[PDB]
Formats: structure tokens, C-alpha cells, sequence
């Protein structure tokens, strides 16, 4: 159809460089065929194959390869491409088109034997061009077409051909052969070790990889991995930097080496030159290499220790961060005799927030064997506290782990660190000073094992231990001091069963039971935390049922339609609340499956029925009521279509016997339809909801700004201020496309700020950290007012709130002149 | 020898060249005029932009009410602004080997082609070009990033919708190939594969070809390239200013003795007068600050604004207007002024002689010790508590669709007391004001262009005359505005050539004379055998060592020419010992008979034919006798 029309238009136009190129470009850029008829269009591609102007033929066969990439065709396209290669071998452009089509066909889908990867490979090998016409690309053709698990000789004699580009493609073919296994041989080591001095770039950066792969294959040459690793270390000293990156990384792919030659790298020389040359690429590659070869080698590690302490002044935050990582990975049975001063003064920086938290992670996993090191580390970290009162929780964690790691070294510090004057009474220190708390949490984390430490405190120190144990139980551990020596699941099931069974009541009794169970479910959700989500889910469902029943018994359906009290209506808005609640079920709650989805979709259908009947009672225009009846019937059609299943499992519901009277609902006056919908909602049965096993409710806590700050944010009229928001998200699926921020100005106008996926963190499996900047501007105010900030959850066409409001003071001023 | 043309805009070009075996793709320009078709991106939402009437087609079938929205009789599509990339599907761009970069204005399309194709090659550019290109890339990605907008608009790209759209939205080429902006990772990766070349660095590629830059003078770091073998030279000029400017002046020496002089990157408006035009700049800026009120200048972080600052600094000393302050608002501002200060050896020769003395080359340093120029990273901070009405403000991207320029284009765009001063070409003046009309903001189209116009284009072509000329039709066809006049065109008298967007052109010169090198033993083992005066000859026989696309000759058939005289043949046979040899004549030849070895030889015009018996020593004797009475070829 469309392909035939395009072929007919191309044949009718038949312009050489004008119609063919533009038509092929339009065919590629417009859409994909996505059908088997594209293979028939390949026959159309065979129709224009016999033509001049080979650029058009190259574009056509490129389109043929693109069509083969859609897996529409199979062996017929392969046979046609083989015929075209064997017949239309005309210069480099058509060679490129044919080999690209062959490469696309070989990896299209099958990748199998029986003239699918063997005959094509034989045709590619038998058609080697005389100068660069197919050579590099037929080598990658014979790469991706493995013959059998036994053909390496043709690659082997092509290590010494003319073009360095063909050398690189032979290398990449050798790569893809190794990635399929194929049991590589030993002479590749010889052809590779003669391939280092190619006197040109872009081959050595992969020749080092070939040395690595044929070295870790098996170490048997005369000793094999030592000579190969020495060659790699020689390639570390190359002038070009890309080959240095490749050499350091591909020695970082190694895992076995002789020990003595590994200490030979630093004295008599690779790592003594492998660091201080280039940007973060070479340095990070080399230090990841020393990470792995300090992990593999239990020895040597003092040498990598003092080759990491020198490189603190590299003026790159990435180098600092990954350097903190590269010594926190190797911090096992390693002490710091003299190299601890620089690593504790490296914290001294203006903000360095990621660097600072990495340094606190380093300090809690390090090992040290001296006392004055503890003294200097403590005084420097207290100076950090007095300079940045921001990260007291992080330092409490690292001091806790520092005390837990080694308790013994800090025993003489306690007579010196705190006021323990022998005869003068020690005054009670400030409890709310959040710096004495850190040294206490050190002391009592180091007091768990050593017995000679309770005798060294004072009475106020035991009362401080009492309050720290009762307040921060996750910081100080329980000691042996003489001073300080499911029903919910069954209840939820019983309550849910009592709701489900007790449905044959007077509507007053049903309302009373529903209200009591709502209050019970909120109280249970507030008390519990493991079963809070399921309690809130059941509470939302029963709230929907409660509002539906309460709207069903209304005085609106006791008088006639003209005698309508507009203001006294209570059933009009109830449809909107239950609609918003159905949105709340299907987008707030994390772990849901198709049964919850079908039940809340059915509740949405009941909601739309309530909205339809109240609008039918309000208005008198025949065309709007007829139209809304038609939209409601097609919504019911959509519901039975998308949910064609699960009707046998859900019994005697509103929608089941709705579809029982479905053709009469097609042929009736809309007034008859709306009265039978009233009668339909009156004995519409209450469904049972099987609760999911694991459910969690999504919510947000905006941790900064807190909103209790009395100081205003002050700026100039018509200009913008950026306030940083940090909030914690828990149990939110796909925050990038869903979570947004909303700013309510005190004048009424709102702003819906979309966040960046980069600014979303993932601090674990279940909690996320949103850190963005909010942009505000107005036209001057007479006093600093309260701007509202709230996180919203969006869904597909709607937004519903899920975060606690926060408020900020804003002061826009005019210019001074 | 094929030129593949991938960019349709005249001064943001992309041209692949298949030379010997190389696939040198010259320049990667990202067409930003497509961004003019959208709504702007304000950092804080305005009631005006939020509340605009959505345009509806008369059919009403499509849901394009939420797609595109109209304003003052001009409709724009409401999503993130799209970018007009070249064809990445005309040829397989992984076969592109080396990308050459002329200037930072044609580098903005690099991340797309270098991380969405498979291009494993290298890109070469001068280090001022890569530094200002990095800063402009960060500028663009930051302004497109700040407030995110989702591409929710898709139905306006189908054929029948877009032909049923009104103007200017019909005037859009390949909207399906438009792609959203690029991210941090391919900024970092796109600037890793780049390499640093110098001005006319003799740099070889793959052992086959030679590329080299030249000084251009269009901007700080701009380069004009040459791709050449030893016997042919195709040069690519993209942007030049032989008018008096700040960077190193144009080179006219490596351009000559060439065959192709591709005229990419000429002036946007030929009808201009830059010295008087910046005089007009100073004039209306002075008038607006004299009435009392700020001026708004859309500007790139680099380039012509530097030149502007110089004269503007000088004009303060002529105007007595030191009270009004100067503001430069850009997220790359301090680094932009830094890189303006430091890249000084690439300036003029007398500017180099200014660098001889310990003084700053660019005079904005003198603007900052005089507390005149104040640079800020953003409005978010120090600009709030330092802003002074009236002012001169230099703002973000001149396309008037993203940056801080949209904020000052709002707010202040309410009174006729103020003005906005458009100074930068390749962005349409009336099209930039199109979302902002209706509007009372005073506007002066005062574009400053440094690129050479058609008169010096003619001077350049008659100076270093090529064998072929390649240019777009916008240089051949009269311009759409001043189509009534013939004078400001390309004026050459070979048949010039014309390429449209995505076209294949064969360059009509064929390689025929290539290059070979010989080791001296063969050179000494050759003898001259001069036969016809002035023209020597020599027999050569060797083997050819193949390595690194530079072929050699190493030691391990020449034929006969010249008719033999029969009389001298029989005379030297009689004097060599052979006897009783008898000669008879025919119509055109001679039959000569030797009774020894039973030999009969017939000689005709350009024909000899010996017939002998079973002999060896007399046979080879006759061979060396007859081959020494002629000349070997």
C-alpha cells in the first residue's frame, strides 16, 4: 500500500539526485513499516537496484538494512543481499551498502547456523577488496559471524596489513571473537607483543587490551603474566593519554600477578609515573587498579597507603571523592602512623558536602594504633563541628563506629578529654550542647568491651548515660552500669470480615458500622507502622463505600427534579470526593495488582454513575443528558473491554448485572436509563477487597526549609530568589515522571515546577532524596509574607497532594533609587 | 572525490568529503532557528505566557488546542524548543574518520553526532575554539535545563497537520529529525575525543592526507582548513574578517595554489556598515540612558560583545555617563571574561606587540578596576542586592527563547521608556519579537557582523583563484529580501556550484598523479639514457614496500622502440664475422637471408620479424645485436 505508492512515486518522478535521495530520506525519517510487507518492499528495493548513480543505491540498501533491523524479514532478504553482493559489486559505496546490509541481516534475529552465519561469512571472506573497500568492515563481518567452536588464521595474517583502520577493525573482530569464547590460541600473544610498537595511535590503546586478554587466558609462556604486565607498565609511560587510560584500566582488569614484580612497579616504575600526568581519567583508572591489587594482595598495602596520602592536593572534587573511596575500600588491617595529619586536615574546606560525608565514611572504617592520632582526630572533628553546625548526625555515626572499631586506644584520653579534676567538683556540662554528645557517644561506644572505664566517670556522667540511652538508643549501646541495670493482623482481618459480612442492615446501622470502622482503621494505621499502608488502604475503600451509601440516602431522591435545593445538596460533591479517592488508591499506593485495580475501577464506575445521576437531576437540556448518557455507556463498554476477564471471580456486582441488561440499556430513553441506574445503585452489592501482601503508602517530608525560621528571604522587585528544597520520598515508584513541586503565592497564582531526574537521589531501595532549587519572583510587597510550598504527585492528567505544607517568608523590595 | 552536504543553513554548515580514503566531515553546526518556532522558557511563570489563546484548526478533528498556542496573530508550539540536526542517516557516520572544527559557532551539534552515531574517530580543533565551545555548550545546556519542560507536543509533525498549519510554521524543514537538547555526560565525552591543534599545524591523518588550519579572524580561535596531498589541495574557508578586528588576521598565502575554495560562512546581511553600525549602537544606547532607563542586549557570552565592550568603555569617556553601570549576566560569565583575558597570543600582530608589554590585551580589565563592568553568574544572589536602575544589561541567549533574557524581556517590556538592542546576526529580528508582540518595548535592529561581504568575497576569489567553487544557492540566487538587485552576489567566472540540504556532489577533478619514495641504492643503480633533447629516460625495476599509506621502493619489463636500418644491420653483420648474407627488397620491407643458422628476417614500417633455426648462442647474439640498435622504454 504505502510502500507500493512510494515506489510508484519514485518510479514516476525518476530524477537522479533529486527524487531518489529526498524520497529515501522521507521514507526513512517519516515512519517504520513494521510489517512483513516491508520485505515485499525489499523486492521494490530490488526493483531500483539495477540503476546508475550509486549513491542512491547505497542509500536504498542502507534503508534495506534498516528494514532488516526491524526483524520483518528473515532468509529471503539474506538470499537477496547475497545475490546483490555477488552481482552488484561496484566500488566502495555499493560495497559499504552490501556489507552493512549483511551485518544487519546477520545480527537481525536468528544468528544461527545453516547458511545464516556460515555462508554469509564465507561470502564475506571470499570478497576481500583490494584497497579499503570492504576490508575493515568485512573483518567485522567475519567477526560477528562465528563459524564453530573449534578460522583465526585469516585474522592472524591481517595483523600486519596496510591500513591502521583495518588493523583496528581486525582488533575489534578479535574482541568480539573472545566475547563469544572460541578458545583463543597462544600465537596471538606473539602477534600481540610484536604489535605494541605500531608507531601510531589508536592501535596501542587496544593492543594493551589484547595483551591483557591473552595474558589472563592462561599464564604459560616460558612465566607469562609478568612479562605482559611489564609491557603494560611500559605502556603506562606513553606520551598519549588515551593509551594511558586504556593501559591503566586494562591492567585494572587483571587479577593475578607475581608478588615480587608487583612491588617492582614502585622502585628499582609505573605507578610512580602513572598518577601525576593528566586529568581524572588516568588518575582514577590507576587508583582503581591499586584498589583491586590491594584487595587481591594482602601484602603491599603500606605502599599503596603512602602513595595515596600524597595525592590530596589534586584540585579536583571528583579525584578527592574517588580517592576517599579508593582508600576506604583498602582499609583492612592498615594503620596510620604518620600519614594521618593530612587525611584529617583535608576536611578543611568551604562546603565540600559530598567530600565531607565521604570523609566521615572514611574515618569510621579506618584503623589506627596511636593515642595522639585519636587526640588530633577528635580535636579536628570538634573544630569541624564548631565551624559547621550542620552534620551532627553524620559525625555521631562516625564517632560511634570509631569507638566500636577500637576501644582500647582512647582509655588514656578520658582523663584528658573531659573535666575530671581530682578534688574540684566537676560542674554539670550543657546537655543540649551537641558537641559534648559526640564525645559521650565515643566514650560509651568504647566502654562496651573494656572493663576499666565505669570507675573513671562521675555521677553526672551516669545521669547523662541514662538520658542518652533513653533518648538516642541507636547511638549509645547498653552497658552494665549499676545505675542503669500479630494481634494487629488478626484485628485487621476480623474488622474487615465484620465489615464485609454485616451488610444486610438498615442504612443507619450500615452508616454507623462504616463510621466506627473508619475511625478504627485510622487509629490502627496511626498506631502501627508495618501495617499502616494496608489499614489506610482499607480505610480509603470503606470511606468510598461510606460516602456512596450516604449519598444514596439523600432527600434529593425524595422530591421531584424541579423542586431542587441547590445549596442543600450533599450528594453532588460526594462523587467528586470519591473520584479523587479512586485516584488516591491507584496512584498513592505502591504494591498493587490487578484485583485491587479492578475493584477500584468498579468503584470509579459507581462514582461516575453517581455524577451522572446528580447531573441528570440538575439540568433539563435533553442534548447534554443524552450526550452524558452516551459517554457513560461507552465508559461501561471500555470497562468490559479492557476487563474482559475476572467477571467470574467478582460476583453479583453493579457492572455484572449492568451487562446483564446491556442491550435494553442501548435501546431506552435516557430518563428510563437514569431511573434504572438509580434502581441499579440501590441493590448494588458491596465488593470484597483482597488486600495485597506487601503495601506501603507514599508520602513526602520536606526536611528543609523547615518553615519555623522567622527571618525573611529578601530580594528586589522583579528579580528572582532561589530557595533550596530538600525532601525525603519514601515508597514512591518512578519519582522522575510523577513527583512535582508546587508553589502557592499568597496572591493565588500557582507554579508547578517539574524536577530534574539528575537531582533525584537514590539513598537505598525504598527512599529517595529530592534536592532542587525553587525560583520565585513578584512585583514588590509591603511586608514579608508566607509563600506556600508543597510536593504534589502527578498522574496520567491529574495532580493530588501527598506532602505536608511548608511556608516561607518572602520580602521583595523596590530599588533604592 | 565526493562532497556530501548535510546542512542547509549557509553559515552553520556540515560537509562530508570522501577524499583518498578519508571521510573528513567539516564542521557541525546546530541550526537554532528552529528554536524560534516555540514558546520561550521563563524561569518564573508569567501570567501573560500562561494565559494565551490556543489555536484551533477549522476542522476540529485533532487535539491541537493543547499542542500549539497563538499570540497576536502568530502561533507557536508549546513545548521544549527543538533543534534542527543534520541528516545522520544519509551516510553511516561511524565511517566518518576525522571531524574538523572551524569555529565555536559550528560546534554546538557535536554531542549528537559524536554520541548517537558510532563515530569512533577523532575531532580536531584549536584550543581557544574548544574552550569557548565548552563554555557555550554549558551555557546552552544550563539555560535549557533550569526549568524543565516536557516534550508533550508531537502531532504537529505529521504531513497533513503541518501543511494545514499557518505561516511561519509551514516554513520548517524535516521537523521529524528535530531532537531535544543534550545532557552532561555527552558534554564531557564530546570534549574528551577532541584534540588540540595549532594555527597552521602541519598535521597528517592516517599516513594518507594532510590537514592544517589557518587564521580566519572571524572570532578568537576561528580556523580555515586545508585538506591536501602533495599534488592536490582542497581548502575550506568558513568565516573570515579581513576587516580590522581583534584576532590574528586572515592568511592569504596557503589559500592559493588550490582547486576548491568552498565559500561556507559569509555575512548574514550584505547591506551593513560595521563601524557606523556600532556608532549607531553607541548613539541609541546613549539616548536611552540619557532619557533615563536601562538597555537590554541579547548576546552570546563570547564574540562580538567583547568588541562592543571596548568601544562602549571608550564612549563613557566621551559621554560623561560613568553613573550608569554595566552588568554581564551569564552562568559562564567569570570564565568567559577569564578566557577572553588569557587567549592573547592568538590576537593581532600589534595586539601581540601589546602582549609584549605587561598589560591586559582585552580592555574589560580596565573596565573592572574602574568598577564599571560587574559580572554575575545568575540573578539568584548578588544581582538582587546590587541592581541599579538605569543600567546596561547583557543577557542570555539571543534567540529570545531561553535564558535570563526572557525574564528581562518580560517585566521591563511594558513601557516605551526602555529599549532592547539586538546586535547579533543569524537570528531573525521580527521573529524574535513574535511571542512578545503586542509590546511597547522600543526595539532597534542594530546587527554587528564581522564576516566578509560579497565585495571582499570577489577580491578573495580573484586573489587566490581556484579550479572549482562550492557554495549554497543562497550565495548564487539573489537574497529573498533584496532580490531586485544583482550586485551583491558571488561574482566569479568559472561555473560556480550550488548545494542544497542533503545533496551529493562529485568534485570534477580526478586524481591521477600520486607520490612514491625511493631508497638510495636503487637511485644510484639507475642510468640516464637521453635520446631526444631535453627529455631523458631511465629503466626502473624494483619492489614496492607497502606501509602506513606512504609507499616505498626497494630492490629485489622495459620494451623496445625504434626501427632498425637494414643496411647498417647487414654492414655490422659483415663486420662481426657473418658472411654471405643476401638482401632482397619488397614493396615496403626487406628480406635478408643468412645461410648460417638458416635465418630469414623481414623488415617493414614499425615491424621486424626474425626467423631462425635451433640455435642458442647465435640466437642470443642476434638478440643482443638487435636490442642495442634502438632505444629502450
Amino acid at each position: 500500500p504505502s510502500k507500493s505508492a512510494a515506489l510508484h512515486i519514485d518510479l514516476c518522478k525518476a530524477t537522479s539526485p533529486a527524487d531518489a535521495l529526498q524520497y529515501l530520506l522521507q521514507f526513512a525519517r517519516k515512519p517504520v513499516e513494521a510489517e512483513s510487507v516491508e520485505g515485499v518492499v525489499r523486492i521494490l528495493l530490488e526493483h531500483y537496484y539495477k540503476e546508475n548513480d550509486p549513491s542512491v543505491r547505497l542509500k536504498i540498501a542502507s534503508l534495506l538494512g534498516l528494514l532488516s533491523k526491524t526483524a520483518g524479514f528473515s532468509p529471503d532478504c539474506i538470499m537477496d543481499d547475497a545475490i546483490n553482493i555477488l552481482q552488484n559489486e561496484k566500488s566502495h559505496q555499493v560495497l559499504a551498502q552490501l556489507l552493512d546490509t549483511l551485518l544487519a541481516i546477520g545480527t537481525k534475529l536468528p544468528e544461527n547456523q545453516a547458511i545464516q552465519m556460515r555462508l554469509v561469512d564465507v561470502a564475506c571472506k571470499h570478497l576481500t577488496d583490494t584497497s579499503h573497500g570492504v576490508r575493515n568492515k568485512c573483518l567485522q563481518l567475519l567477526g560477528n559471524l562465528g563459524s564453530l567452536e573449534k578460522v583465526q588464521k585469516i585474522i592472524g595474517d591481517y595483523f600486519s596489513d596496510q591500513d591502521p583502520r583495518v588493523r583496528t577493525a581486525a582488533i575489534k573482530a578479535m574482541l568480539q571473537l573472545h566475547e563469544r569464547g572460541l578458545k583463543l590460541h597462544q600465537t596471538i600473544y606473539n602477534q600481540a607483543c610484536k604489535l605494541l610498537s605500531d608507531d601510531y595511535e589508536q592501535v596501542r590503546s587496544a593492543a594493551v587490551q589484547l595483551i591483557w586478554v591473552v595474558s589472563q587466558l592462561y599464564p604459560e609462556s616460558i612465566r607469562l603474566v609478568d612479562d605482559a604486565f611489564g609491557k603494560i607498565c611500559h605502556m603506562v609511560s606513553d606520551g598519549s593519554w588515551v593509551v594511558r587510560v586504556q593501559a591503566a584500566k586494562l591492567l585494572g582488569s587483571m587479577e593475578q600477578v607475581s608478588s615480587h614484580f608487583l612491588e617492582q612497579t614502585l622502585d628499582k616504575g609505573a605507578f610512580v609515573h602513572g598518577l601525576e600526568d593528566e586529568m581524572y581519567e588516568v588518575r582514577i583508572a590507576a587508583v582503581e587498579a591499586l584498589c583491586m591489587l590491594a584487595q587481591s594482595s594482602p601484602s603491599f598495602a603500606e605502599k599503596c597507603l603512602d602513595f595515596l596520602v600524597d595525592m590530596f592536593n589534586d584540585e579536583i572534587e571528583e579525584v578527592r571523592l574517588q580517592s576517599i573511596h579508593t582508600m576506604r575500600k583498602i582499609s583492612n588491617n592498615i594503620t596510620l602512623r604518620e600519614d594521618q595529619l593530612d587525611t584529617v586536615l583535608a576536611v578543611l574546606e568551604d562546603s565540600s558536602r559530598d567530600i565531607r560525608e565521604a570523609l566521615h565514611e572514611l574515618l569510621c572504617c579506618t584503623n589506627v594504633s596511636t593515642k595522639e592520632g585519636i587526640h588530633l582526630a577528635l580535636v579536628e572533628l570538634l573544630k569541624n563541628l564548631t565551624k559547621y553546625p550542620t552534620d551532627r548526625d553524620s559525625i555521631w555515626k562516625c564517632l560511634k563506629f570509631l569507638g566500636s572499631r577500637h576501644p582500647t586506644l582512647v582509655l588514656p584520653l578520658v582523663p584528658e578529654l573531659l573535666s575530671t579534676h581530682p578534688f574540684f567538683d566537676t560542674a554539670e556540662p550543657d546537655m543540649d550542647d551537641p558537641a559534648y554528645i559526640a564525645v559521650l557517644v565515643l566514650i560509651f561506644n568504647a566502654a562496651k568491651t573494656c572493663p576499666t572505664m565505669p570507675a573513671l566517670f562521675s555521677d553526672h556522667t551516669f545521669r547523662h548515660y541514662a538520658y542518652l540511652r533513653d533518648s538516642l538508643s541507636h547511638l549509645v549501646p547498653a552497658l552494665r552500669l549499676p545505675g542503669r541495670k500479630d494481634p494487629s493482623q488478626q484485628f485487621l482481618q476480623q474488622s474487615l470480615e465484620r465489615v464485609y459480612s454485616l451488610q444486610h442492615l438498615d442504612p443507619q446501622g450500615a452508616q454507623e458500622l462504616l463510621e466506627f470502622t473508619i475511625r478504627d482503621l485510622q487509629r490502627l494505621g496511626e498506631l502501627q507502622s508495618e501495617l499502616a499502608g494496608v489499614a489506610d488502604f482499607s480505610a480509603t475503600y470503606l470511606r468510598c463505600q461510606l460516602l456512596l451509601i450516604k449519598a444514596l440516602q439523600e432527600k434529593l431522591w425524595n422530591v421531584a427534579a424541579p423542586l431542587y435545593l441547590k445549596q442543600s445538596d450533599l450528594a453532588s460533591a460526594a462523587a467528586k470526593q470519591i473520584m479523587e479517592e479512586t485516584y488516591k488508591m491507584e496512584f498513592m499506593y505502591s504494591g498493587v495488582e490487578n484485583k485491587q485495580v479492578v475493584i477500584i475501577h468498579h468503584m470509579r464506575l459507581q462514582a461516575k454513575a453517581l455524577q451522572l445521576i446528580v447531573t441528570a437531576r440538575t439540568t433539563r437540556g435533553l442534548d447534554p443528558l443524552f450526550g452524558m448518557c452516551e459517554k457513560f455507556l461507552q465508559e461501561v463498554d471500555f470497562f468490559q473491554r479492557y476487563f474482559i476477564a475476572d467477571l467470574p471471580h467478582l460476583q453479583d456486582s453493579f457492572v455484572d448485572k449492568l451487562l446483564d441488561l446491556m442491550p435494553r440499556l442501548m435501546t431506552s430513553k435516557p430518563a428510563e436509563v437514569v431511573k434504572i441506574l438509580q434502581t441499579m445503585l440501590r441493590q448494588s452489592a458491596f465488593l470484597h477487597l483482597p488486600l495485597p501482601e506487601q503495601i506501603h503508602k507514599a508520602s513526602a517530608t520536606i526536611i528543609e526549609p523547615a518553615g519555623e525560621s522567622d527571618n525573611p528571604l529578601r530580594f528586589t522587585s522583579g528579580l528572582v530568589v532561589a530557595l533550596d528544597v530538600d525532601a525525603t520520598l519514601e515508597h514512591v515508584q518512578d519519582p522522575q515522571n510523577t513527583v512535582k513541586v508546587q508553589v502557592l503565592y499568597p496572591d493565588g497564582q500557582a507554579q508547578m515546577i517539574h524536577p530534574k531526574p539528575a537531582d533525584f537521589r537514590n539513598p537505598g531501595p525504598g527512599r529517595h532524596r529530592l534536592i532542587t532549587q525553587v525560583y520565585l519572583s513578584h512585583t514588590a510587597w509591603t511586608e514579608a509574607c508566607q509563600v506556600e510550598v508543597r510536593l504534589l504527585l502527578a498522574y496520567n492528567e491529574g495532580t493530588i497532594p501527598f506532602s505536608k505544607p511548608v511556608k516561607v517568608y518572602i520580602m521583595p523590595k523596590p530599588a533604592r533609587r | 572525490m565526493k562532497l556530501y552536504c548535510l546542512s542547509g543553513h549557509p553559515t552553520l554548515p556540515c560537509n562530508v568529503l570522501k577524499f583518498k580514503s578519508t571521510t573528513i566531515m567539516l564542521d557541525c553546526g546546530l541550526d537554532m532557528t528552529s528554536t524560534l518556532n516555540f514558546l520561550p522558557l521563563p524561569l518564573v511563570q508569567s501570567p501573560r505566557l500562561s494565559n494565551l489563546p490556543g489555536w484551533s484548526l477549522k476542522d476540529g478533528n485533532a487535539f491541537l488546542d493543547k499542542e500549539l498556542k497563538e499570540c497576536s496573530g502568530h502561533v507557536f508550539v508549546d513545548s521544549v524548543p527543538e533543534f534542527c540536526l543534520p541528516e545522520t542517516e544519509l551516510i553511516d557516520l561511524s565511517t566518518v574518520d576525522v571531524i574538523l572544527i572551524s569555529n565555536y559557532h559550528c560546534m554546538m551539534a557535536l554531542p549528537y553526532i559524536t554520541e548517537h552515531t558510532g563515530f569512533t574517530g577523532t575531532v580536531y580543533a584549536t584550543e581557544p575554539t574548544v574552550q569557548i565551545g565548552r563554555l557555550l555548550m554549558e551555557e546552552l545546556v544550563n539555560f535549557i535545563e533550569r526549568v524543565p519542560k516536557a516534550q508533550s507536543a508531537s502531532l504537529w509533525k505529521n504531513k497533513d497537520i503541518q501543511r494545514l498549519l499557518p505561516s511561519p510554521l509551514k516554513d520548517a524543514v524535516e521537523v521529524s529529525t528535530w531532537r531535544r537538547c543534550y545532557t552532561m555526560q555527552e558534554v564531557n565525552s564530546a570534549l574528551s575525543k577532541i584534540q588540540l591543534v595549532g594555527y597552521s599545524q602541519k598535521i597528517e591523518l592516517f599516513g594518507a592526507v594532510q590537514v592544517t588550519p589557518l587564521s580566519s579572524g572571524y572570532a578568537l580561535g576561528s580556523s580555515n582548513w586545508i585538506i591536501q596531498s602533495h599534488y592536490e589541495k582542497v581548502s575550506y574557508v568558513s568565516g573570515s574578517s579581513l576587516l580590522t578586528t581583534h584576532p590574528q588576521p586572515m592568511d592569504q598565502a596557503s589559500l592559493k595554489n588550490s582547486d576548491v575554495l568552498v565559500l561556507t560562512g559569509l555575512t548574514q546581511i550584505p547591506t551593513a556598515n560595521p563601524d557606523g553600525m556600532v556608532g549607531e549602537f553607541c548613539s541609541n544606547l546613549a539616548l536611552t540612558v540619557r532619557n533615563g532607563g536601562n538597555v537590554l542586549v541579547p548576546c552570546y557570552p563570547s564574540g562580538v560583545i567583547y568588541d562592543l565592550l571596548e568601544c562602549l568603555y571608550q564612549y563613557i569617556d566621551s559621554a560623561g555617563l560613568s553613573s550608569v553601570p554595566l552588568y554581564f549576566i551569564s552562568p559562564v560569565a567569570n570564565s568567559s571574561l577569564e578566557f577572553s583575558q588569557i587567549f592573547a597570543e592568538w590576537l593581532c600582530h600589534n595586539k601581540q606587540s601589546k602582549v609584549y608589554l605587561p598589560e591586559p590585551p582585552f580592555p574589560h580589565a580596565e573596565l573592572i578596576q574602574t568598577n564599571k563592568l560587574k559580572h554575575y553568574p545568575s540573578i539568584h544572589g548578588d544581582f538582587s542586592n546590587d541592581f541599579r536602575q538605569p543600567c546596561v544589561v547583557f543577557t542570555g541567549h539571543p534567540s529570545l527563547r531561553f535564558g535570563d533574557v526572557v525574564h528581562f524581556m518580560e517585566l521591563w517590556g511594558k513601557s516605551s521608556l526602555n529599549t532592547v538592542i539586538f546586535t547579533e546576526p543569524d537570528f531573525s529580528y521580527l521573529e524574535a519579537l513574535a511571542p512578545y508582540q503586542p509590546l511597547a518595548m522600543k526595539c532597534i535592529y542594530c546587527p554587528i557582523d564581522t564576516r566578509l561581504n560579497f565585495i571582499q568575497v570577489s577580491k578573495l576569489l580573484k586573489e587566490v583563484q581556484p579550479l572549482h567553487v562550492v557554495c549554497p544557492e543562497q550565495y548564487t540566487q539573489p537574497p529573498p529580501a533584496q532580490s531586485h538587485r544583482m550586485d551583491l552576489m558571488i561574482d566569479c567566472q568559472p561555473p560556480a556550484m550550488s548545494y542544497r540540504r542533503a545533496e551529493v556532489l562529485a568534485l570534477p577533478f580526478k586524481r591521477r598523479y600520486e607520490k612514491i619514495e625511493i631508497m638510495p641504492e636503487l637511485a644510484d643503480s639507475l642510468v640516464p639514457m637521453e635520446i631526444k633533447p631535453g627529455i631523458s629516460l631511465a629503466t626502473v625495476s624494483a619492489v614496492l614496500h607497502t606501509k602506513d599509506n606512504k609507499h616505498l621502493l626497494q630492490p629485489p619489463k622495459p620494451l623496445l622502440s625504434g626501427s632498425i636500418p637494414v643496411e647498417q644491420f647487414v654492414q655490422t653483420l659483415e663486420k662481426h664475422g657473418f658472411s654471405d648474407i643476401k638482401v632482397e627488397d619488397t614493396a615496403k620491407g626487406h628480406i635478408v637471408l643468412l645461410q648460417e643458422a638458416e635465418t630469414l628476417i623481414q623488415i617493414e614500417e614499425d615491424s621486424t620479424h626474425i626467423i631462425c633455426d635451433n640455435d642458442e648462442m647465435l640466437r642470443v647474439r642476434l638478440r643482443d645485436l638487435v636490442l642495442k640498435f634502438l632505444q629502450k622504454f
